[PDB]
């Protein structure tokens, strides 16, 4: 009834997809083989929710997803793993070499010969849907595939469908740590297609999530599984309003209407307040006010950027569990009195509220405590520009001497499709500076005259 | 016979409706299945105002449900009274307005309006002598504002003689649930000021304050607010359904309340509210009802009546009481508070008395005030509107659906004209 | 400048002859006197205006007012002001049977033409005579009716849909899709007139064989283009001429209205009452501050209660020079109603116009600065200081 | 015979009619179902008095009345109440909404489409009559129906019948208390009806009767039932001379002859003296002098007017009970001896007297006490202008700004029709201020 296709590209996308689909199957009571014995025990119900799963005659449920990659190594783990019987066999792997941290190879030397099949499968999936809400693309900057093939796929999807919404959940390069040397080129070349075609893009950072895991959950040696679980919780909180019943429901288009002021500034940050270990789940009340306050703490941000250095253009709070609107109004009122949190003068309201009844689930073997109230906050702010500026510096230090450039031009790329991207990025960095300035004092010349 | 058609649009209007049909069903005596299981003989005498008859002695509510999302329809059907309403009146679509006024008014609602009007024509044709309409909605959302004003315009074009009422839940000063409230509120008021005969201003903050300070509830929810709104809704129309000593049709209230056409925005009130544990201390009589009714903290619009002048006020009493006491109390509240009443209307209190009170109460009263202080509310919206229109904060979502800035400018101008009109009588002096 | 006021009396009709009546109105010069049939020889009243017109007695020329006389008195000055650059407007008024239409339309078939075709004749003759190699004129027309708070086009072919009214933020209210048509000759505009008058909605009552059920406005946009390609600019001046034929005030017990006719009369009466309130309030507003202190008390006038007042807001007050033509019934039977008209005519005289001639600001400023600089330079050069 | 037709219009008229017909039925011995057991127990007499009741073959007695209203919610109480079997089923409701406190709706748009039925029923009722004397119209100013429809009905009746007397019992607006915001417009617009077509108009005020109930009857919280019962007693005292025997009988034409010196001044006041509770009925003689002095007290008037501020032009006293003419001739002298009561110069006589033997009856559950001597006074004086003048002031305060006017205009009325009415009213005031000017 309200369908959403999920597209996962690259190793990061596929692994986050594993975490997300584990969470969804645990949430709706579907076994890893697709059967749902809970419905048989109940004798009938709507548990086969159409937002993510499609039902066949025999009761088997198949997810609405499309996995893509160029290395067989990652998809082969899924094809012989615990969820081998859940997915359709069409996993869309390119049985060849990989892009190898090269944007050009991902875009238009190896991205071809696989894009057509992917688009055909997406066409079949969309035809099965009786009313679409949008797409959810999971990818990663820096990697060759997740940049180039993502750019090509978004271009083709925007041409073919056009009106439907398109959201992203991407891993931005961290300020200090990185697992590659040619990351900035890939990120800068990706920014154009991230800007023109996508409608609302969320960004996260591995360093921030590492710090959150260290400080809050008391895990000294985390791995990618915990980070993927946290991102899965974020996405589930985003999409919970389409599935379960609630007092105030927020559709996917409501996010876009209430969160982006102008078409070019659709880069909000995300946060999840009650991250706490089972041991520390006690000794604390975890009331609505506490989690709402924690959402605004600069230390809990999932991107290495300080909100105190900018201004909040807009915010959107999604609550889940035992919450009553009165406490939400009180929380927002007390937040509006603090002077550290700054709001641009042209958005006096600056808040969106959504409440859902289903509380979050617990994954067996996880590291998050069972709680009765949760909140996910999405903030459109001007601090994020700082992060971009840092990455931009790195790009220049490698492009002055034309390092690692022959690999890119050797795969059919002109040298001046580089500088071009930089200029585009610079223009974006201007707009975030322009919007955040307070309205000039008495913007309409001066007033006061005869009546 | 005086028969009313009810329409509900949006989540807020739909839920308020639900609780209105649970307060009007008990008072007449209707089972959730539609059968009648009452005791008194005056409950069926005027049942045809709000209910149509069906062959098995059954009574179906004469209502119409509208939305652009199936979820709210499903919630109402999966409820205690979901089976009372006619299935054919559940008009809805998919891909809701998305909190966008343009989508509700121009793009999405333009398709469903034809079906809703077909249902309205069918329902109105079956009536013997139609009195008027009434519609419940919230001005802060897309579906409510858009389709409500569109339907109001269409119906007023087709049925110009009949009286039209609205019960609007309007943006709160501090409380905010959505970011683009000012645009929707301005664009909806631009139509409401033109195509309606009465409008009642509801505000969430006033209801929360009443629940806290007067009813002493610890955890209010939307059900209590719907409860209060439903009580006022029933009290307004009580005189059509039961006998009394002085009677007041909706048209009589409209004539006595509206001095000039562009002044039909009202502040409602109800009495008594006692908080479930202090009734043993409080007596019940006409003076205390008047005292609670004219108090400033009782009003449901979050506008202080002491900051302006009462143009005209109306009181509908329900119970068995003497007329001398009522007249004396209204005269006294006039004379003691003469600074807050306009001077060029010699007597500006309308009085009505009905014999049958609510089921569990010995007396009750409802209040409809018309004063200049309401202008304050509009000013707030106007200020906020400017703060987002000076820079085109969220405009491309609207213009993308077939709109232009001239509409925004004229919508602002009309509200400013209304505020100036209300202000003209506010200040003292004036006189002859 | 004050709103000019003209008053005119028509002769008796058959309804006033079958039921016997007497003539109650007199006038000398610009003053008109009203006698009271109910309490005669008690308090005869007198009122002073800009023009009084006695068209009671056609056979005699003693102070007789013909159509050409009233036209030469007001329409010629309005057209001259329009040629200067002003926007001008003269609108009728009176009760059912006052002859408001006989004054603004008249009979084309006779020489006794109204004040709408004689302007058109004078305008077309003036532009045809004054046209040259360096002088050209562009003239366009529109005509709209207000039936019951809905605007309908008469020039357009059959278009059932009603027209929406918008508010340009700079230019004020206007109608959207009003069929504005250009004209080049008398015969073209005359045929447009015949179509428009045939399209107007009319009905028969006990007070008038052919009464009007709608207000009607005639707008002419006149463009003066001076074409000296070396020096001057084209489209030098733009002016608006508008004439209004309001519907007559209905009385019900003395018209026989019933059913639809009664509803139309009720709507007409509501519109006329709103117009009267606007007139009185505007007269008060312009009278008070002008002489009281000049404080500019912010009592604002309200035109939003009727589409008629909204459309004619500029003409009622602001950038327009405006005048009134009150038609009166002489019979004693209408003595009350007639008196009311006279009073409202008096309230029109106190209203003030705030009208200016303007062009593109850059052209005006450049021309004025050039003139000043030329004068100063000539003075300097004449004395050898340049 | 001596027969009258009663017309009740609007809620106030209908409720006053309920009280009045309850009183008459109790007076004559007619049960609520219309049967009279007194006929079968006595076998003679004329207790089926034709002044108010018509007798059928079966022995049922149907009243001569016409109830009218533009809503069903009031008259239906009669159709399903105690007296459902007494009245004829034809009660003339308009199956629509009400006039909404609007004169124009009740006179031009909605007031029609029921006038024809009312006239047809009145014609049918009057055809059965054999000496009809006059009409009694009960209504209330300030209501849309009671003003507009009463005006229309009075015009039609004057055209159709012409010479029959038409008395009026109306509720004038009070100076201070009120139950509607647009009362002055509705009251001023109907001056033409009461001034041109009516023959004698009696007025009362709710505040005066409230004060009388509070003081004399010791009722702290009265309601409309007591007011209706008192007005019913006064109407019965007026009409009793037609039905029962007496030493001096007064017909309706005699009332009109003695209370109306000139055509345009037919606006007298009415008072009823022995209003007293059962507890206070003792400790007092309640003789002729006491009751006839009680009529002249300013505090016992039923309209908030002070008789001391004007001059008494005519007076008519109607005694019911054990009164002998001697005691009546002696009081008329004492009140002529007193100097606080002023009589105009051109009326050297001043007083008309009538006496009837039938004493007043007591309504079960009522508040008046049983008493053996009662007197009803009807006095034509110049003080009534005061009650008019205040109302005119109110009208001005609303007409200067044209408040609440578009409702009237939207229903077919013209603006000037307001102003004209006001002038008429002023003229009426001027004539009651020049019939007293002492003659020179
Ligand atoms: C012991 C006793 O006196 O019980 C009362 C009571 O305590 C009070 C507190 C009741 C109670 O109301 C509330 O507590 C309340 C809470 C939130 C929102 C609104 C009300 C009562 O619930 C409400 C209930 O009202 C009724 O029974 C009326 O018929 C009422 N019914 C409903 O609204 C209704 C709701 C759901 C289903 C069916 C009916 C009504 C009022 C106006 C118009 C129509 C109907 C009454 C008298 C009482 C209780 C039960 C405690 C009061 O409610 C009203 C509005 O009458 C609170 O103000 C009054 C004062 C009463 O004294
Ligand atoms: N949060 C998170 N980030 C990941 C994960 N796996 C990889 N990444 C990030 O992704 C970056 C590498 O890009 P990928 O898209 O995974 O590379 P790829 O998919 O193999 O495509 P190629 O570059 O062509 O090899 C690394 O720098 C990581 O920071 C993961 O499981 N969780
Ligand atoms: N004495 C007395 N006066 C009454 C009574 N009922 C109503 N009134 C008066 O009637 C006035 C209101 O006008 P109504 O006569 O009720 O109006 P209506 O006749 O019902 O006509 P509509 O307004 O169209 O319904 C009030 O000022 C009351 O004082 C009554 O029972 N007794
Ligand atoms: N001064 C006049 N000389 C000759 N004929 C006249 C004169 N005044 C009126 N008439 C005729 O009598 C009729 C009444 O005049 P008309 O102008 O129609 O009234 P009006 O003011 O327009 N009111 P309405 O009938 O409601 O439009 C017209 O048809 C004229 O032909
Ligand atoms: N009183 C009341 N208000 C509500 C309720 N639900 C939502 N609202 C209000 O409605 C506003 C949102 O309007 P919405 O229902 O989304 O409008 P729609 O989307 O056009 O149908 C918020 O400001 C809420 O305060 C309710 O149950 N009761
Ligand atoms: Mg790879
Ligand atoms: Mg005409
Ligand atoms: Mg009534």
């Amino acid at each position: 009834m309200r369908e959403c296709i999920s597209i996962h590209v690259g190793q990061a996308g596929v692994q986050i997809g594993n975490a997300c689909w584990e969470l969804y199957c645990l949430e709706h009571g579907i076994q890893p083989d697709g059967q749902m014995p809970s419905d048989k025990t109940i004798g009938g119900g709507d548990d086969s929710f159409n937002t993510f799963f499609s039902e066949t005659g025999a009761g088997k449920h198949v997810p609405r997803a499309v996995f893509v990659d160029l290395e067989p190594t990652v998809i082969d783990e899924v094809r012989t793993g615990t969820y081998r019987q859940l997915f359709h066999p069409e996993q869309l792997i390119t049985g060849k070499e990989d892009a190898a941290n090269n944007y050009a190879r991902g875009h238009y030397t190896i991205g071809k010969e696989i894009i057509d099949l992917v688009l055909d499968r997406i066409r079949k999936l969309a035809d099965q849907c009786t009313g679409l809400q949008g797409f959810l693309v999971f990818h990663s900057f820096g990697g060759g595939t997740g940049s180039g093939f993502t750019s090509l796929l978004m271009e083709r999807l925007s041409v073919d469908y056009g009106k439907k919404s398109k959201l992203e959940f991407s891993i931005y390069p961290a300020p200090q740590v990185s697992t590659a040397v040619v990351e900035p080129y890939n990120s800068i070349l990706t920014t154009h297609t991230t800007l023109e075609h996508s409608d609302c893009a969320f960004m996260v950072d591995n360093e921030a999530i590492y710090d959150i895991c260290r400080r809050n959950l008391d895990i000294e040696r985390p791995t990618y599984t915990n980070l993927n679980r946290l991102i899965s919780q974020i996405v589930s909180s985003i999409t919970a309003s389409l599935r379960f019943d609630g007092a105030l429901n927020v559709d996917l288009t409501e996010f876009q209407t209430n969160l982006v002021p102008y078409p070019r500034i659709h880069f909000p940050l995300a946060t999840y307040a009650p991250v706490i270990s089972a041991e520390k789940a006690y000794h604390e009340q975890l009331s609505v006010a506490e989690i709402t306050n924690a959402c605004f703490e600069p230390a809990n941000q999932m991107v290495k950027c300080d909100p105190r250095h900018g201004k909040y253009m807009a915010c959107c709070l999604l609550y889940r569990g035992d919450v009553v609107p009165k406490d939400v109004n009180a929380a927002i009122a007390t937040i509006k009195t603090k002077r550290s949190i700054q709001f641009v003068d042209w958005c006096p309201t600056g808040f969106k509220v959504g409440i859902n009844y289903q509380p979050p689930t617990v994954v067996p073997g996880g590291d998050l405590a069972k709680v009765q109230r949760a909140v996910c906050m999405l903030s459109n702010t001007t601090a994020i520009a700082e992060a971009w500026a840092r990455l931009d510096h790195k790009f220049d230090l490698m492009y002055a001497k034309r390092a690692f450039v022959h690999w890119y031009v050797g795969e059919g790329m002109e040298e001046g499709e580089f500088s071009e991207a930089r200029e585009d990025m610079a223009a974006l960095e201007k707009d975030y500076e322009e919007v955040g300035v307070d309205s000039v004092e008495g913007e309409g010349e001066e007033e006061g005259e005869e009546y | 016979m005086r028969e009313i058609v009810h329409i509900q649009a949006g989540q807020c209007g739909n839920q308020i409706g639900a609780k209105f049909w649970e307060v009007i069903s008990d008072e007449h005596g209707i089972d959730p299945t539609g059968s009648y299981h009452g005791d008194s003989d005056l409950q069926l005498e005027r049942i045809n105002v709000y209910y149509n008859e069906a062959t098995g002695n059954k009574y179906v509510p004469r209502a119409i449900l509208v939305d652009l999302e199936p979820g709210t329809m499903d919630s109402v059907r999966s409820g205690p009274f979901g089976q009372i309403f006619r299935p054919d009146n559940f008009v809805f679509g998919q891909s809701g307005a998305g909190n966008n006024w343009a989508k509700g008014h121009y793009t999405e609602g333009a398709e469903l309006v034809d079906s809703v009007l077909d249902v309205v024509r069918k329902e109105s044709e079956s009536c013997d002598c139609l009195q008027g309409f009434q519609l419940t909605h919230s001005l802060g959302g897309g579906t409510g504002s858009g389709m409500g004003t569109l339907l109001i315009s269409k119906i007023r074009e087709e049925y110009p003689d009949r009286i039209m009422n609205t019960f609007s839940v309007m943006p709160s000063p501090k409380v905010s649930d959505t970011v683009v409230e000012p645009y929707n509120a301005t664009l909806s008021v631009h139509q409401l000021v033109e195509n309606t005969d009465e409008t009642y201003c509801i505000d969430n903050e006033a209801l929360y304050d009443i629940c806290f300070r007067t009813l002493k509830l610890t955890t209010p929810t939307y059900g209590d607010l719907n409860h209060l709104v439903s009580a006022t809704m029933s009290g307004v129309t009580t005189c059509l359904r039961f006998p009394g000593q002085l009677n007041a049709d909706l048209r009589k209230l409209a004539v006595n309340m509206v001095p000039f056409p562009r002044l039909h925005f009202f502040m409602p009130g109800f009495a008594p509210l006692t908080s479930r544990g202090s009734q043993q201390y409080r007596a019940l009589t006409v003076p205390e009802l008047t005292q609670q009714m004219f108090d400033s903290k009782n009003m449901m619009a979050a506008c202080d009546p002491r900051h302006g002048r009462y143009l005209t006020v109306a009181a509908i009493f329900r119970g068995r009481m003497s007329m001398k006491e009522v007249d004396e109390q209204m005269l006294n509240v006039q004379n003691k508070n003469s600074s807050y009443f306009v001077e060029w209307i010699p007597n500006n209190v309308k009085t009505a008395v009905c014999d049958i009170p609510p089921r569990g109460l010995k007396m009750s009263a409802t209040f409809i005030g018309n004063s200049t202080a309401i202008q304050e509310l509009f000013k707030r919206i106007s200020e906020q509107f400017t703060a987002m229109f000076r820079r085109k904060a969220f405009l491309h979502w609207y213009t993308g659906e077939g709109m232009d800035e001239m509409e925004f400018t004229e919508a602002e101008s009309n509200m400013n004209d209304l505020v100036s009109e209300y202000q003209q009588y506010q200040d003292a002096t004036a006189d002859e | 400048a004050s709103v000019k006021v003209a008053v005119r009396v028509r002769p008796f009709n058959s309804r006033e002859m079958s039921r016997d009546s007497k003539c109650i109105i007199q006038m000398s010069g610009s003053t008109t006197t009203i006698v009271n049939p109910k309490q005669p020889k008690e308090t005869p009243k007198s009122f002073s205006f800009d023009y009084s017109y006695w068209s009671h007695t056609s056979p005699e020329d003693i102070n007789y007012a013909s159509q050409k006389q009233v036209y030469r008195d007001i329409g010629e000055e309005m057209l001259q002001h329009a040629f200067e650059g002003y926007n001008v407007c003269i609108f009728a008024y009176g009760q059912t049977g006052a002859g408001k239409s006989y004054t603004m339309m008249g009979k084309q078939e006779k020489d006794q033409q109204g004040i709408i075709p004689q302007l058109c004749e004078d305008l077309f003759s003036r532009i045809n005579d004054t046209t040259n190699d360096n002088m050209s004129y562009s003239v366009e027309v529109s005509y709209m009716e207000i039936y019951c708070e809905r605007v309908r086009d008469l020039l357009n072919p059959k278009n059932k849909g009603n027209l929406r009214v918008r508010e340009h933020p700079l230019l004020g209210p206007y109608v959207e899709d009003l069929s504005k048509l250009a004209v080049t000759s008398y015969n073209d505009i005359q045929d447009l007139m015949d179509s428009g008058n045939k399209a107007r909605t009319v009905a028969a009552t006990n007070m008038n064989e052919t009464s009007s059920r709608s207000h009607a406005v005639f707008n002419i946009i006149f463009t003066q283009k001076r074409h000296d390609a070396e020096t001057n600019i084209t489209t030098e001046k733009v002016s608006k001429i508008s004439l209004v034929d309001l519907a007559g005030s209905e009385r019900a017990d003395s018209t026989g209205a019933k059913g639809t006719r009664l509803k139309e009369g009720a709507n007409i009466n509501k519109s006329l009452t709103t117009l009267g309130k606007v007139i009185s309030a505007l007269a008060e507003m312009d009278s008070g501050p002008n002489k009281n202190k000049k404080k500019k008390k912010t009592d604002f006038i309200l035109y939003r209660d009727s589409v008629l007042t909204w459309l004619l807001r500029e003409n009622l007050g602001g950038n327009s020079r405006t005048a009134m033509v009150a038609a009166l019934s002489p019979a004693d039977i209408n003595y009350d109603e007639t008196l009311s008209t006279l009073r409202y005519a008096d309230r029109a005289k106190q209203i003030r116009c705030n009208a200016v001639i303007n062009e593109d600001p850059n052209n005006k400023l450049i021309r004025e600065l050039k003139d000043e600089v030329t004068r100063l330079r000539d003075l300097l050069y004449a004395q050898g200081l340049g």
